[PDB]
Formats: structure tokens, C-alpha cells, sequence
DNA sequence: CGGGAAAATCTCTAGCA
DNA sequence: ACTGCTAGAGATTTTCCCG
DNA sequence: CGGGAAAATCTCTAGCA
DNA sequence: ACTGCTAGAGATTTTCCCG
């Protein structure tokens, strides 16, 4: 089980916690309240 | 017969990348090319590259050795 | 020292303090200090110090709307060998997109194009384009242009050359297709010390080659080394179905 | 090396040329070029056709590369030389083009194209193309139903007969044949480069400098 | 080859390709297509790989407005230890800045303030501050900010804190204030495990002492290494007034 | 090492403190500490005092640095709670403050200047702020006439005052002084650090560990 | 005497930079502290640094040792 | 004798050649055309 | 083998907007 | 389940060429 | 000396707008 | 005649601690 904090779309403010869904080199695939999210791994970080 | 076109396969050149070093390495030799990977000898290390991840080219420089 | 613990804890609440404050201040092992920083939301707003790696199948091209002296440039890479298309188009509408994008399959043989989340290329009009020529569209993250990194850099790379060039031409299509011309063939450099052009026939006719080679190797050679596959037999390794591994049969 | 008067006497009695005792012999390419240039029996890839076909009271540049048959179509709206030379610099920009034929029309001869062929360095000169014109008005025919504009089924014709249309002699397509002959066009100016670049020396004209061991042409008799 | 350099100029006049397009296509030496490139005005378009170092004396600060949430923000760093004082200010006026200026001379030992050419620090009112003040005004590269990378830079984590603590308060003087205290003596770290305020006492009292005991030091040592002057006798080497040099008197 | 027994002697009939111990004889502060503290005969730098002047109709917000004189003074529009707290959380995050002394003003026992001491860590309790607010109205009336504002005119008094008047034992400014005793702070905090990160450990109490020699106090005599 | 105060001088640690490497080297030894310059002592290698390119500080975390 | 190809202010075209006057670390001091700039190493080009 | 010179590789940056 | 790169300017390490 | 663990150093990135 | 930097997140090299 992991935590995810990510930078969504141009918006400066961080969100989170989100559950790790799959990780890739490059970019993550989270679910933040209900909603599945591609973030990059340079506007995430893993717990 | 099949000798020779291992040998043909081998004459051409890979210039791959690691997962996480962002420059590209020297030209290994193609040993086998795949769908998905591409299996490679460089500085007498066999490396499995992802497809994505490699260039394959018959560098026409060597029209001198 | 969890008593130290606890006062750090409460003190992180109100300063939010990094770890080795609070492991300087309340006596913590870094590794304690690192966990109260690590359990507190509003400290994660660092991402992972690292960067990607677009793919660079021989198959897949990267293509880009730019902007140039009030006119639409739609630009298309190779992105295994640089090998660039540009054409000024009339709007940024999809159906000028899913033009230029069959006219591009039909030169080269595209299987894959990889495109950010503009309307041009999200549209219904670019998506049956790509459908009848067999293409496979892939998007990036929204708002992530480093995913189109290599077009991008080319849109960058084509401008400068517009920028030589502006004054041989007295129209704009003209420039950009003296800027294609100029970079897929009088500018040399990269994997082979070639040009773009050269690099991209370099490229796809060492993928047929490459391709016909192994379909007659493996077609006779039958060896099993499990009952794996054998892939490649060396003076000290031996590869199989992907691993450098022997009974090789 | 070793292989170098065996390559010599098969050229004399098989005269194969010199990709064959290259890649056979392990011969340098310059040292098998001077074993073919230096018998007496053994003493066209940027070629382009253009022309104007009219179809749907629409004018469209069709350009063949006459020694792989890939084709270039492109409906433009006006026969006029502006456009002629629009495509050329496009053509020119994407592809390797050396010479343009032309049927001596009102809008190759212009001033416009002359100059855009003088920029790109493109050689003007005034059966392929009929043919081919021919093929690509019965696939845009074929293909006609499933485009509402003419443009896109040009585009989608000029796909089928690039990429699906197989034939020939080893079964290969247009875009496959222009891929091969444009790379053997490439390792030939590779090897007229490096040919030009030794010639300058003396050493008995030189041929391939090696580990220590130089391959030199004495008295016309190559002597490593 | 003298004639493969002419027709290599005059296709550079038409297609600006590079030194090595024009080495590989007219059989040119790389020094001589480097030169047929370097002579070409419109080739050259691009600067040196390299970067600066700002000015890290013990008595320079970098001063800077940045904006938030519709107010100014005027904030200064001392560059050697990263010790920062920011202020809401109610306009971008020089003479606030004047005022927050004077303030800060009177509270630390200002030397010297390196800043970009904003109105407010180009103005003559803070130009008397500093002559009253004895403080030396540095102006960047116009529109250069890395020149104040340093300042920009704390910006960058000044408004970070902000946003940990932007709910703590309910003015937004006070959140920035907050910060400053937070970033002063709430997180270490850097060339000392310091924060910055332990690293700023410890930056300014070292340059007392050392001030001090240096002058203490010459005063005593009167020997004579040309007839320069000793500096430092070491077991392998002596220094001369600057190099690192034997006659000692 | 060598220096330990004889610095207890020195401590025994001189009972110089730890600093100079440590320097003199090259020993770690902890050891030199453990010295001073084992003796009989053995056994400040964060505390402001704030008052509000008025004068010229304004209203300023003096805060001294007891141990060493450094001043801080700011023209606040009013003396209400708000300003006082905002002048004590801009003094904090400036500077060190532990404890601020107050004349039990209507300002300074308000909620609003408890909370920003609660925050900032500051305890607050209700002779030196009298003598200063004496200097520094002499230091502002001095040189009120290069000011336009009285609020700049206190700036340059506080300037002048805090590294301008040089005086005490050895002719130092404020400034220096402040900072000095903030570095010496800073050492003795590092060293408690130092004494508690140790204490927990038993070897005889640990007192320092070097290359591979410890430092030990058995039966309260130090043994290396 | 002033043996003594050389070694205080000593005492100090510097943080200093190349003209082009955008890294802080470690913490040199002061061996002379000038108007302009600095003299420093770093991996036995003396080394004369402009008085802008330095950060001299007594770490103290000199209370262990 | 020198020629310097800079890089003004917000401005994307290049502008030279320009006599070097001075060459520091980080930044050089051109005259061009008789008015002295002073430019960034990274936006000038020194020949 | 000993350097000098030249080619090859490494390092780093701006713009892509 | 996806992803920074590219070409140029200096600097530095490697290679080659003559003795 | 042989590892394991932990601390120290190295590498790299975003925002500063 | 002036000049990118800073702090955090992982990765990797160094050091220490017990036998
Ligand atoms: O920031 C851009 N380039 C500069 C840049 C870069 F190239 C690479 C980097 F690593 C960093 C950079 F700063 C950039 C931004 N956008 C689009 C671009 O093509 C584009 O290049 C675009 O088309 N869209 C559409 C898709 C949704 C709508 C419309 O918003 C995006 C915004
Ligand atoms: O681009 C800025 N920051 C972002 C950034 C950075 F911080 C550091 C980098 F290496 C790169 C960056 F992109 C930035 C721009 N300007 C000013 C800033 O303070 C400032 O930070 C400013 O005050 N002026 C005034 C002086 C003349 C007028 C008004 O135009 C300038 C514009
Ligand atoms: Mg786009
Ligand atoms: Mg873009
Ligand atoms: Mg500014
Ligand atoms: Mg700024
Ligand atoms: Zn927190
Ligand atoms: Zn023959
Ligand atoms: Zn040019
Ligand atoms: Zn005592």
C-alpha cells in the first residue's frame, strides 16, 4: 500500500493522498476520490 | 546458409538507453531483434533493451571497414 | 526520547519543520524525524528529481501545432531519427489535422503518433484518419509537454531555421519548407553523423532488414535450452524466452 | 587481406560487383571498388517525374520516383507555376531529389519553379508517369466512395499504392523499394567520399590504412 | 580542396548547414567548415553552456519584490547563509523600499544590496538610503534574473511556507511573517546543519573574529619572502602577497 | 588526553570555566564540562524587553536586547494588541526570542499578543528599556532634521545606535555584541545537544568517543 | 602568543567555489583571511580563493571534537 | 581583436558583431554600434 | 615511448510556450 | 495503464602521427 | 576482515515569473 | 566593468559497529 501526493493540470497546489493504482517508469496511474489520474513522476512522490 | 546471416545480423549497430541514465550509449552489436526487445553486446555485456528504448541502425560509415 | 517524539510532533503542527530541524532540536534518529515530516500532508510538494524516456520505436512519429507570425505551423518528427514534415495549414481545426496526418502515412510508414491533448488532434476527424491508416494514437499527460519532448524541441529547432531563411522567401510556407528541407538535409550530426533524412532511411531500411533477417534465422534454427527458445548462442552465454541464461537442444 | 587476388580472379572469370566481393571477402568497400575498376570488361535513384492530371475538374501534381515507382500526389487548386514550385520545395525537402522530368508544361517552365529548383538544387530536365497516373486514377476510383473531399482520397491512393500494393520482383512495396534504393544511394556517396578522400595521398595509390597494415595499388597490382 | 571551400561557401549563403554537412558533403577538414560556419553572422544564435556565480561576500544581500494573493512582497536574503526578512508592503513605491531598506541596514550590517532594475530599487529615494546607510547598490544584467538567483530562488520557498501556513493566519503580513520565522530557525540544513539564522550569527561573528585575529596577526609577523610579504609559512609552501611560492626574512 | 587530570588541577585551584579548558588544553567541551561539573565549588541571551515611547504623536514599539543592548524600534499607527503582535512575531522570526519583559500595557496582555507569543514559542513576563528609550529619543532628536517622516528618523536612530555607538568593556557596537552572545548561545545549545545525545549511553559515563579511544567518568573520576 | 592565534585562525572552516564548478567544495582549512582573498588549505592542496566565492564559518558543531 | 554575438533584453534575435571591451566570468562588456552593453556569458557568443 | 595535434567524447544550456 | 529533447559551444579525454 | 545498517555525499528537478 | 540558486527526493558511495 502506498500514498500518492500529485500536481494535477497548471495547478500549482499539491493533492493527496491518493492510492498507487500501477507504477511505470516515468509516470504513475493513481485513484484519487473516485477518480483514476496519469500523473508523471516528477508531479508525484510515493510514500 | 544461416551463418552468414547471423553474421549479416550482428553487422548492424544499436544505440540504446537505460531506464534511468538519460544519455545514449555507444553502439553495441545487435545480436537478436524482437517485437519487444533487442538483444545486444556491448563492452562484451549482453544487455536485453526494450524495443522502445534503442536504435537500430547499419551506420553507412562503413563503406571504410 | 519518544517523549521528544511527541514534542516534535506538536511542533511540526505549527512550523512544519524539516527532519533534520526536528532532529537537531528534540535529540530524533533521522529516520523518526524523516517519518513525523513524511506523515504530515502538507509537506509532500516535492516530486521525484528524475526524467523520462519518450519512446523511439522506428514506427512512432511526434507531432506538434506551433505558432509563427500569426499563422498555424502543424510539424511532425520522426522521433528515431529526427526526420521532420512541417506545413503551414490555413486553421488548427482536426480536419486539417487528419490531412496533413494521411498525407504523412502515406509518405512514410507510420504506426504510431504521439500527439499532446490539443482539440486538433483529439478530435473525431483525426481519430477515422488515423483508424483507415492503421495508425495508434497515444496522448500524453495534459499539460505535460516534456511527453512530446522530442517535437517540442524540433518546433524549436524549425523556428531557428525560419529565422535563416525568412528573408530567402516571401511567404512563410515557403520559409518552413526551406526549414524542413535545411534540416533533413544540410545539417548533420547525431547517432551516425548523419543527416535527418539519412538517418531515417538508415533507420527503416535497417528495421526491413533487421525484420527479414531474424524471420529466416529463427526459421531454422530450433533449439530448446523449461523448454525455453533458444535466441542467441554465445561463447559464454546463451539466451532465451528474455534472459542471458545451459541444455541446448 | 588473404581475400583480396581471390576476389581478383573471381571478378575475372564472375565479374561480380563490388557490394558481392565486399561482404563475401570481408574486403574493405574501397578495395573491392578498385578490384571492379581495374578490369577492362566492367569499363538514376534521385530521378523524378512530374505531372498535372485532371480528375473531378481538379488539377493534381502527381511526382514518381522512376526507379522504385513511390508515388507523391497532391491536389493543388490552381495549375499555376506558384503551386508547381510549393511542391517541388516540399517534394525536395522530404526526399532526395537530384532531377525533375516535366512534360514542357506552362507551369514547370516558369520563372517560380526555376528558381525553387535553383534553391532546393534540383536539375531541370524537359512513360513512367503515364502509367502511374493511369494506377493512381483507377485506385482514387476505388477509393472515391470513402472521402467527401477529393483531396483525402488523392491522400488515401497515394497511401494504397505506397504501402499496400505488393508486386515486383521480390514482392515489395513502392515505399520499401524507395527506402532501399534511396540506402544504396547512401552507401554509394559514402564511398565516393571516402574514395575522393585518399586519393589525395601517396604512399602507389593508397586504398584503406588498417590496424598497421597499409592496402596499397602498385604498378595497378594491389599489394597489401 | 580549395575549391570544395568555395562551393562550400556559397551553399552556406543558401542553406546555413552546419560544419559537419559541410565537412561530410565537400571533403572539408573540420577546422575549415568550423571557420566557413563561424563566419556566417546568421549562424550565430547561440551562447556559452556555462553559469555565473553570484557574489556570496559575508556583507551582500539580494533584495526582491515578488506578489501574492494581489500584495506586494518585499524580500531580502543574505547571500552567504540564506537568512531572509520579508515585509507586506503596501505599494511597490521606492519609498518603501527605501524604508524597508534602512530598516534592515539598521538591523544587520548591510554592505552591500544586489538587486534587478526595478523602479522601486532604481528610484533616488532609495538611492539616498543607501548613501545615508553607507550601503553599496548592484544592479543585474537587465532582465537577467539569475543574477538574483539567490533571492528569486527564496522567493520560491518563501511563498512555499506560505502555503503550509496561509490558514495559520488571517492576514496575509502575518503568514509571511510566520515564514520568515519559520524559514530562519525551523529548518536546517545546508554548509553547516544550520538554519539560517544560526548560520548568519555564525557567518557574521566568524567574520569578526577572523577580522580581529588577522589583524592581530600581521601586526606581529614582519617577515620579508621580490621583497613581498609573508602571508602564511606552511611545511611545503609559503604565501607572498597572491600566490603560493623561498628567502624568508 | 594528556590534559584531562590537569585541567581538573587547574579547575581545582584556578576553576576557570569550560571554554577555557576546552581551548587551552585542546579537550572536547564535553570533557571540560564534565570537569567544571564535578566540582563543589562550581555549583540570559534570549530575553527582550518591549515598551511603547511616544513622541512626536506617534507611537513606537522599542524592544532591547537586555544582554547586550541591540535595539529594535518600529512607529506602529496605534498601540493597540494587533500592531504589538506583529512587531513580537517579526522580532521572533528575526531574531532568537525566548522571553519578552512588558510593563503590563493594555497592548501586551491582549489575546492577540498571547496567541503570536504561543506561536512563535515566547514566554511572556510582566530598568534597561527606560535608559534606551531615554538614548535613543536623545538619538532621534539628533538627527530628526534629515528626515522627513519620524518613522525613518527612528530607523536611522536605531542604526545609529545599534552600529554607530561603540562603548562597554572593549569598544564593541551592539551589534557585534548581540551577535556574539547569539554565537555563544548557539555553542552552548550544541553542546547540550552534545551531553544529551550521550547520556543515554553506558560504558561509567560516556563523555567522548574518538578514533577508538573513549572517554569515560568511573566513580566520578575521568578516565581515558 | 601568536602561535596560538594562527591556530584559532585555523580553526576556521571555508566553503568555497571554482570559477566554473557550480558545486560548494568541503570545508577547507582558513589559513589567511584578506580583503580580497583567502588563503585555504583543502585536501592538502593551498589554495588561494576570491573573498566572493567563500563562506567562512566555525561550525559549531565543534562541541564534539 | 574579438567579435561577440549577444542576446539583448526579452529580445529573441541575436544581434552582432560587437567589440569585446572587457571578458569576466559570467558576464562580458561589449560596445556595439557606440553604445556599451553588458551581457551575460550565456547570451554571448565570442569569436 | 614522448609529446602535439586533432578528433571524439563529455558537460551544460535555451527554447520548445 | 507512461515517460524531455536537441543541437551547439567549450572543455577534456583519446587517438593518431611521426620520429 | 565481512557484511549490514546508517549516515554522508552525489544527482537532478521545479519555481522563482 | 559581472555572474543561478535552493531545498528536497532518491540513489550511491563511505563509515561505523559488532563479532
Ligand atoms: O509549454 C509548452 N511548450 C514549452 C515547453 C515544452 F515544449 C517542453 C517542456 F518540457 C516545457 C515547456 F515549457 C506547450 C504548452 N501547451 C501546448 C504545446 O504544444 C506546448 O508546446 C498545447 O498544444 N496545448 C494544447 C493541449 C491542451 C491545451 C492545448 O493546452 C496545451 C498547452
Ligand atoms: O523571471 C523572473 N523570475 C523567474 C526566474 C527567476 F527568478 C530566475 C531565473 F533564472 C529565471 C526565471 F524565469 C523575474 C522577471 N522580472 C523581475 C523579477 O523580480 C523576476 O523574478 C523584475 O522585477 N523586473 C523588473 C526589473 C525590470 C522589469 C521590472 O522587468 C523585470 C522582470
Ligand atoms: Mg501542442
Ligand atoms: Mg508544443
Ligand atoms: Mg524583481
Ligand atoms: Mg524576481
Ligand atoms: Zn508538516
Ligand atoms: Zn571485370
Ligand atoms: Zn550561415
Ligand atoms: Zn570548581
Amino acid at each position: 500500500n502506498f500514498r500518492v501526493y500529485y500536481r494535477d493540470s497548471r495547478d500549482p497546489v499539491w493533492k493527496g493522498p491518493a492510492k498507487l493504482l500501477w507504477k511505470g517508469e516515468g509516470a504513475v496511474v493513481i485513484q484519487d476520490n473516485s477518480d483514476i489520474k496519469v500523473v508523471p513522476r516528477r508531479k508525484a512522490k510515493i510514500i | 546458409e544461416l551463418q552468414k546471416q547471423i553474421t549479416k545480423i550482428q553487422n548492424f549497430r544499436v544505440y540504446y538507453r537505460d531506464s534511468r541514465d538519460p544519455v545514449w550509449k555507444g553502439p553495441a552489436k545487435l545480436l537478436w531483434k524482437g517485437e519487444g526487445a533487442v538483444v545486444i553486446q556491448d563492452n562484451s555485456d549482453i544487455k536485453v533493451v526494450p524495443r522502445r528504448k534503442a536504435k537500430i541502425i547499419r551506420d553507412y560509415g562503413k563503406q571504410m571497414a | 526520547f519518544l517523549d521528544g517524539i511527541d514534542k516534535a510532533q506538536e511542533e511540526h503542527e505549527k512550523y512544519h519543520s524539516n527532519w533534520r530541524a526536528m532532529a537537531s532540536d528534540f535529540n530524533l534518529p533521522p529516520v523518526v524525524a524523516k517519518e513525523i515530516v513524511a506523515s504530515c500532508d502538507k509537506c509532500q510538494l516535492k516530486g521525484e528529481a528524475m526524467h523520462g524516456q519518450v519512446d523511439c520505436s522506428p514506427g512512432i512519429w511526434q507531432l506538434d501545432c506551433t505558432h509563427l507570425e500569426g499563422k498555424v505551423i502543424l510539424v511532425a518528427v520522426h522521433v528515431a531519427s529526427g526526420y521532420i514534415e512541417a506545413e503551414v495549414i490555413p486553421a488548427e481545426t482536426g480536419q486539417e489535422t487528419a490531412y496533413f496526418l494521411l498525407k504523412l502515412a502515406g509518405r512514410w510508414p507510420v504506426k504510431t503518433v504521439h500527439t499532446d491533448n490539443g482539440s486538433n488532434f483529439t478530435s473525431t476527424t483525426v481519430k477515422a484518419a488515423c483508424w483507415w491508416a492503421g495508425i495508434k494514437q497515444e496522448f500524453g499527460i495534459p499539460y505535460n509537454p516534456q511527453s512530446q519532448g522530442v517535437i517540442e524541441s524540433m518546433n524549436k529547432e524549425l523556428k531557428k531555421i525560419i529565422g535563416q531563411v525568412r528573408d530567402q522567401a516571401e511567404h512563410l510556407k515557403t520559409a518552413v519548407q526551406m526549414a524542413v528541407f535545411i534540416h533533413n538535409f544540410k545539417r548533420k550530426g547525431g547517432i551516425g553523423g548523419y543527416s535527418a533524412g539519412e538517418r531515417i532511411v538508415d533507420i527503416i531500411a535497417t528495421d526491413i532488414q533487421t525484420k527479414e533477417l531474424q524471420k529466416q534465422i529463427t526459421k531454422i534454427q530450433n533449439f530448446r535450452v523449461g523448454p525455453a527458445k533458444l535466441l542467441w548462442k554465445g561463447e559464454g552465454a546463451v539466451v532465451i524466452q528474455i534472459k542471458v541464461v545451459a541444455k541446448i537442444i
